[PDB]
């Protein structure tokens, strides 16, 4: 008795939580990666510790794909249109809350290695700042998996 | 910011339209009016299949030429100081036109798929028509995007490896490759076409 | 030209009047007076500016 | 009946004219004022 | 329910009503209501009707013009971003 | 008290006009002129049983008027002294 | 992400490949110990005429000068700089006039100086670098009035924007001319700095690297340079361009210096300047700050090439070209006045 | 039968196919004349050898025209939406590249035209380039004449 | 049968067949306007032979005046829908052809006698350009007589 | 029987007509007198002759003005859809046709008039060209006559 | 009977030409009032002369004025349709017409008043200029005043 | 049975799938690939080296490719509308999935490969960002394996 | 009984509280990460300090999260359109209001941070300014906490 | 009777209200802690005297918030579309009149702390000018109250 395009936006729901994730990691993955190369065409010994933005921008798409697994595993044809709201909202509050912190992310891990080049004390400061920008990818993974799992 | 003024406010008001639009569909219960069943369905099959050929001639060429100046202004450029890099450096526009060729043949192949009906009422039409058009339509898109994106990037690639060759001979076999990658999603493009329209038979 | 003039000054003669010393003479009690003499203040200076 | 074809008339042709008159005066507003002849010595 | 300026035979009145086999009768319903299902006293339920802001023609006719006009404004934004030297060789 | 001779001058010829003005608008509501009805503070229970009713009104906007050009009276005495010290 | 590699080639195409022609004709490491080794000026004609440059310089009379060879290299620049201004497009056409008018801000100084010292402006016209000649006429019988002369430029020149820095001519009279060349030099280097982040894309992303540079040894160098002069610091604080990675604080700091240690102390906060100060032994026998200093212009500069799709290469060009013309005027100099112990001390490019 | 208004789409492949084409030999006049109007200042003799992209953006004018003449001619009244649909794909076929082919030959041809005044070598190379700009417009024409006599 | 608002497209064919070229010819007149009075401070000799850019500008407009002469003679009450369409088609073909003919002729023109102002011998170059500019609007007219004839 | 909203496209037509023209005349009147008053403070001598161009944009709205009168004079409840069109199309092809033929004669008298004060020698060419520029209103206000009153 | 909506176009009709007129007055004395202000600083003497601008702006929101009022006190409740359509055109041919006009009067205004300030002589042909900038307000107050009456 | 129009969702889903894909590549590619050729006249040993990042980019259009000829294949004429959605949300999940790791690869090749030119030990860092930027390619292609297999 | 639209949104709410909380956090995280970074060179003592600009952002998201999760909760399959409406209306309030908070919070602390690099006095009006720029997000909070569960 | 979407425009009116107003405060807040900032580096002692533009940012903010809350408490399930519209004036109201005053404010905190810094003098004409931007956000409260409780 449910209608037949219910699953559409589940499918969305999936797709936004993945597809978003994505682009967020990229641009943090981007612009850390920028940041990394023109540190290290200076100081090579730092790069293995710069790398750690592009890691946190990598666990954004992480918790996209857990997310979008989830919601597709959740997908069937009889899905009534208030799950498939549900999994919809999940997807896009994982998605573009991962590409929020993604942009955190890329902003500040290109500052911070570019800085951290000039002045090592910044490393600290940077890496915290890194988890603040990260902990909003989990607070989005958090309301995404609570609306999935209703 | 000119005529991106223009183009943005388009862009902007018709989604605020759009997103006004569908909130007062779904909130005043007048959701069964916004029928894209009956979209998809009246709007003509031709409509589709024609249009997915349009394309995939039209966006190839679009690539084909596009890669084709970008890649010919470094070739004369660098040729004023270099003039040995307009014979050999011609293989980048060779590439660039592979994907018009790509281009015409699918476009050609498509328009091989399409029947009259002879019939209107949606019933009538049925599922094979419609998925025609539809497959037609995408295998255009398909086609002509994948070939649009893969001469432009063929023809970034040829000016670079045209340069490149403008200060050392020896450097062209090499980024030669760069270009074959990417010439590669064209036939990639071709291939998802093909599939696409495999199982199509308008009548 | 001299008509639209005419009808500009006209209207505008009207709302200074209706909306500022119509506020003074359109009031029930007697301190409508003192309301009056800065109403009417008012209107002087936004009359002639 | 007509309602489809008076509505799109209307909302293009509308369209259409709105987006002229907001080009004409875009254009007319940023109009290069001319008087760079005159600037350097007010500024 | 269901409303329809002109539900009629005639060609130039919508010709909702239609035959395939040509017929002796014709028939006229000027602003025709009708509602036969979840009827709800001597009222006419909420009013659906065929007069909406889009058809088939109209939709397949703006499609068109809307892949053409994105053709032309490209065309028109590569025209338009022409540009002439400002200077000439000695 | 003091005042600049401008603020003076400016005061007094305030006050004349005032004074004219009020006067001559008080002289035209106690007379029940028609083209100042609008400005009557009246109520729409008002029209019942005759002219008096708003004659009344009429009156009171009248002795409004008066009390204003009575208070610029004053005002423009108090401007000529002020013109006078200066 | 601009995406300028989609749309720079359909109106700079032409003029990015040109350019790098252009560039890969500079003298490389090879063709300087080449030239390190000539005899005589002739010799070096002779080496020298392998290159790229070929026979710019056998027009030229039997006894070779080096202010000739200096000249007719300038001359050859400034050529092949104007093919490329007369080919380009408005947004390339400002940026390069935008390299113009640095040698306008130098040629304008020779004007007022000329006027204010009273002397026909016709003496200082042949005296003006050609990169930036007036062409305009309202800079042309002046009469010797400092007043004809600055309305002139405020009218009919670019430095008109620059010149707002200062408000009247009594300015010209006032202040040192090295001040307001100096002054002119900062508006001129912050609003490229503006126009090329407006640019924005490879373009920015290339060039403003090379102008934060120049802002940075441009404060380092009158920082280390006004200690012994009237300059005061209220004033010095002025010249500095703001555009620099020293602006906020640094450029303070410098401001507050009043000694070479302390401006070295300011470039130790900065690993990329930390090198060139160390580097800078300045005692005499070896590389000064400023031998440092344009070696790490050089070096940025050829970075500049390894962006395609941006109009920085032509500034990388322009001024890599015209180190390798001080370069070959140097090697000249050397061998004229027999001073070899010191001819490696050209800066090479590529 | 057929819907009154089939004609439409027809009509507008007749208008597209001249317009579409217009405006791309328009592009490539324009640039090739602005390079010939730069090249022939310091070397007059050229002028007649580089007035070629010109002739080849005129080339794609034609092609534009002989389709939409074609299609203008197969406009009849009771034009099923079939073939009215086929003349609207022909007219995109050959507009939009004949589009694309005449900003090419504009391009190529501006800088061409520039660069055979300093390096007469390069003028088969520009040739060369330009006949493959222009084979474009000519498979859009292929491609458009199938279409609109399907 | 034809039905009330078939007209419309008809009237907008003859709005376009002006309108369009007339824009066209008025960039044409414009550019070369300018580029004219730019030469015209050091050579002005050259002022009246250098007028062609503007004529063949005006000549566009012409060209959209007659098909739009053509059109408003051609428009019935009843006027059928296919009809509408071929004159919107007629007026498309031409006014546009137009546009871009006029833009091409403003191009080349300034171009043109700028540089004839340096080289007298690029005046042929020029008129040539010129030609092969305007044909376009020939092209467009062809194309929209036989559609409005139609 | 006629439509009630068939007058819609007729007042259109009208103020279309009137403010597209209006426009056209404010460019041309601006960038003229602007041109006037850079070039008065050298040669005062020639105000009255460059103020030609501010009359031939002022033209432009005359012609805008008296296709809008037909219009309006022409405007009834009952007017046929059809009138109501042709209205419409003549309203447009004046205003624009105006439009296009008031920038025209902006930009070149604002660039005669300043070449002018160079080299009296441009006056001649600069009224030819003006002339050019503002045909196309007269040939927008020819089509727009027959429309209107056919 | 006549629709209930049919308000509504009046209505937007008076609020256009008084909008449309108010924004073209509040641009020409923007520009002319910035224009007075550099004049001044030179030249005292001439601020009172060089308020002629403002004024002449000011008569467009006048004329706005009078429009709207009009219109006002022609508006009904049972308005029929077509009253509602001539009374929104010539609140729009007021409105955009004056808007038209206030753009040229500003502009000319300014430079015509900085000039001026450099030669005297120019008053003249700068106020010649202005009144045929403010004609086009003119006429768009005859055009709605036609069509009101009408 | 089925509906009508089901199969336009999938077929969608199979032209995401390779579009995006192949923007994707085709960017990662074409900025990789002027980086490596504006590279290499500096360091013409590091070729085969720096291809990597071209590689890398290729692996995305494979990702599509694959995606792609799974829908293609899944999806017949009258396949159920459920079936239709998972196939454009798989689409749609690794196209721009694969979009957002082919900007990521384009952007660090670039930067990557200008400092190892510069500094050769940046490789292996660059190796290992190119990793975690093509690995949201490979989440993508989870997701969409995921959708189309379900 | 009630519709089915209404979860919608519902769910509207919570992804919209969480998005935009998360993005104005994100965006006060990056701006005061740059101004961190650009601080840190001359004074790396004050690394620890000024991050207290990034936990007024990250407490954004905490509201945001609060809100999402609130909303979350009451989701049920059956509320009225009237719950989801207020539940929508508290997600726009706290994920906008926090997301204006976030903006002012990244300006300020990135401005105070590059101040306090100078004048070490700064850093109380600087956490001033900060607070008053949070409460807009506690705003946000009381609002969406009164719809939420009313 | 009433309409089950009525409390839309409630929800939007209060949501409205809050976010407007808070943009407006925050923008007041930025610009008012760049200017203070940039102040502070020379001028110390004014940081604490110069916070008064950010009390008068929130204010705004204040302002917004209270009519929120009344919104939201005046909003009940029946609640009539009349009401309903009244609120969501009452919330645009306050809220785009706190976007306004809170640009004013922000300019003018920037201006006046700046000018501060140099000319003490300037500190009671900023706050005069505060003042009357502040107003305007009060105003917008009294009308939105007027419609609230109306």
């Amino acid at each position: 008795n449910n209608p037949e395009y219910s699953s559409f936006f589940g499918v969305m729901g999936a797709s936004s939580a993945m597809v978003f994730s994505a682009m967020g990691a990229a641009y943090g993955t981007a612009k850390s990666g920028t940041g990394i190369a023109a540190m290290s065409v200076m100081r090579p010994e730092l790069i293995m510790k710069s790398i750690i933005p592009v890691v946190m921008a990598g666990i954004i798409a992480i918790y996209g794909l857990v997310v979008a697994v989830l919601i597709a595993n959740s997908l069937t044809d009889g899905i009534t249109l208030y799950r498939s709201f549900l999994q919809l909202g999940a997807g896009l509050s994982v998605g573009l809350s991962g590409l929020a912190a993604g942009f955190a992310i890329g902003i500040v891990g290109d500052a911070g290695v570019r800085g951290t080049a000039q002045q090592p004390r910044l490393f600290v400061g940077m890496i915290l700042i890194l988890i603040f920008a990260e902990v909003l990818g989990l607070y989005g993974l958090i309301v995404a998996l609570i609306l999935s799992t209703k | 910011t000119g005529l991106e003024l223009l183009y943005l406010g388009i862009f902007v008001a018709f989604w605020a339209c759009m997103i006004v639009v569908g909130i007062c569909y779904t909130i005043f219960d007048l959701g069964f009016r916004f029928d894209v069943a009956w979209f998809l369905t009246e709007t003509s099959p031709f409509m589709w299949s024609n249009l997915g050929i349009g394309l995939a001639i039209s966006l190839s060429v679009v690539g084909a030429a596009w890669g084709i100046y970008i890649t010919g202004s470094s070739i004369i450029g660098g040729g004023v100081k270099a003039p040995r890099i307009k014979t050999k450096n011609l293989v980048s526009i060779i590439f660039c036109e592979a994907v018009a060729i790509y281009g015409i043949i699918m476009a050609i192949v498509i328009s091989n798929m399409a029947e009259p009906f002879s019939a209107t009422d949606p019933k009538a039409i049925g599922h094979r028509n419609y998925h025609a058009g539809y497959s037609m339509f995408g295998a255009g898109l398909t086609v002509g995007l994948s070939n649009l994106f893969c001469g432009v990037c063929v023809g970034i690639v040829g000016s670079g490896a045209a340069l490149a060759d403008a200060q050392n001979p020896s450097l062209f076999v090499k980024i030669l490759i760069v270009e074959i990658f990417g010439s590669a999603i064209g036939l990639f493009g071709v291939i998802v076409a093909i599939l696409q329209t495999s199982r199509v038979k308008m009548g | 030209r001299l008509w639209a003039l005419s009808l500009a000054h006209a209207q505008l003669s009207e709302v200074l009047w209706t909306m500022v010393i119509h506020i003074g003479l359109h009031v029930r009690s007697l301190a409508g007076g003192l309301g009056l003499f800065f109403i009417f203040a008012a209107f002087a200076t936004l009359t002639v500016a | 009946l007509e309602y489809s074809v008076v509505f799109n008339l209307v909302l293009w042709i509308m369209t259409g004219l709105a987006l002229a008159v907001i080009i004409t005066s875009y254009n007319i507003w940023n109009m290069d004022p001319g008087y760079d002849s005159i600037i350097y010595r007010m500024t | 329910s269901f409303h329809c300026e002109y539900v009629s035979s005639l060609s130039k009145k919508g010709s909702l009503l239609v035959t395939n086999v040509p017929s002796l009768w014709q028939m006229t319903l000027h602003n025709f209501q009708i509602q036969a299902f979840n009827v709800t006293g001597e009222q006419f339920s909420y009013a659906s009707d065929c007069a909406g802001f889009f058809s088939p023609g109209i939709w397949m006719g703006l499609l068109t013009t809307l892949f053409m006009l994105f053709i032309f404004t490209y065309g028109l934004h590569m025209i338009l971003s022409l540009k002439t030297m400002d200077r000439f060789d000695d | 008290l003091c005042c600049g001779p401008k603020l003076a001058a400016c005061g007094i010829v305030l006050s004349a006009w005032g004074v004219i003005m009020l006067i001559m608008l008080g002289i035209f509501f106690n007379v029940h002129s028609a083209v100042l009805i609008e400005d009557v503070p009246f109520t729409e229970k008002d029209f019942e049983n005759g002219p008096q009713n708003i004659y009344n009104l009429y009156e009171q906007v009248s002795y409004n008027c008066f009390i204003a050009a009575g208070l610029y009276l004053l005002l423009g005495g108090f401007s000529f002294c002020q013109v006078r010290l200066n | 992400s601009f995406f300028p590699e989609l749309y720079f080639n359909v109106d700079n195409g032409y003029l990015e490949g040109l350019v790098r022609g252009l560039k890969a004709g500079v003298l490389s490491q090879a063709d300087y110990l080449n030239l390190v080794q000539c005899e005589t000026l002739e010799d070096l004609k002779l080496h020298l005429q392998s290159t790229d440059y070929g026979n710019f310089l056998a027009n030229e009379a039997s006894p070779l000068t080096v202010s000739v060879i200096d000249d007719k290299l300038k001359e050859k620049m400034v050529v092949e700089f104007r093919h490329m201004r007369n080919h380009a497009y408005e947004p390339l056409a400002s940026f390069l006039d935008f390299i113009t008018y640095s040698y306008m801000i130098d040629n304008v100084i020779l004007l007022i100086t000329g006027t204010l010292h009273q002397r026909s402006i016709a003496e200082l016209v042949p005296k003006c670098h050609p990169l930036g000649s007036f062409e305009q006429m309202e800079a042309v019988n002046i009469a010797q009035t400092p007043a004809e002369l600055y309305n002139a430029i405020l009218v009919d020149t670019p430095l008109a924007a620059f010149f707002q820095d200062c408000i009247s001519e009594q300015d010209l009279d006032e202040m040192n001319i090295e001040i307001i060349r100096n002054t002119l030099y900062k508006a001129y280097l912050e609003s490229f700095y503006k126009f090329c982040t407006l640019l924005g894309g490879t373009t920015a992303d290339a060039m403003c690297p090379i102008l934060e540079f120049e802002a940075d040894r441009r404060a380092f160098i009158i920082t280390i340079n006004s200690f012994g002069t009237e300059l005061s610091k209220e004033d010095r604080a002025k010249l500095f361009p703001h555009c620099g990675r020293l602006y906020p604080e640094g450029l303070a700091q410098l401001a507050r210096a009043d000694d070479y240690e302390q401006v070295k102390n300011v470039a130790d906060y900065y690993p990329e300047y930390k090198l060139l100060f160390e580097g800078a032994g300045s005692n005499p026998g070896d590389k000064t700050l400023e031998d440092r200093f344009f070696e790490h212009e050089v070096k940025l500069n050829k970075l500049a090439f390894l962006n395609q799709f941006h109009f920085g290469v032509f500034y990388a060009f322009v001024k890599l070209k015209e180190q390798e013309c001080r370069n070959i005027v140097w090697i000249a100099e050397c061998i004229a006045q027999r001073h070899r112990a010191k001819i490696d001390n050209y800066i090479p490019i590529f």
